[PDB]
């Protein structure tokens, strides 16, 4: 966390820097993006 | 198996409307206040 | 079907079928991501 990583999902590419939330996913959802499809929040598999 | 029954009863096919059904999502992307 | 191999009979339901077609939605989400409510153009 903190820190400039390179993420590397299923079916997402690209880096960024995790770090804690405020946000609420549904169970069923993966995949968060902003207005103009920009990626800024996923939901990690291991830990929910 | 092959055995049809004797209580069926022969219906014209009507018509029903709906009026705001069959909305689902079609991906896994969460976002709040916008209009896509 | 219920019996209280033709003497059976069912119970008190009823389902529709529909068609779909290749339209356009409109998704408004909420804070919690419940949609609220739907636009067909």
């Amino acid at each position: 966390k903190n820190k400039c990583v390179n993420f590397n999902f299923n079916g997402l590419t690209g880096t960024g820097v995790l770090t804690e939330s405020n946000k609420k996913f549904l169970p069923f959802q993966q995949f968060g993006r902003d207005i103009a499809d920009t990626t800024d929040a996923v939901r990690d598999p291991q830990t929910l | 198996q092959c055995v049809n029954l004797t209580t069926r009863t022969q219906l014209p096919p009507a018509y029903t409307n709906s009026f705001t059904r069959g909305v689902y999502y079609p991906d896994k992307v969460f976002r709040s206040s916008v209009l896509h | 079907l219920h019996r209280s191999s033709s003497g059976w009979t069912a119970g008190a339901a009823a389902y529709y079928v529909g068609y779909l077609q290749p339209r356009t939605f409109l998704l408004k989400y909420n804070e919690n991501g419940t949609i609220t409510d739907a636009v067909d153009c």
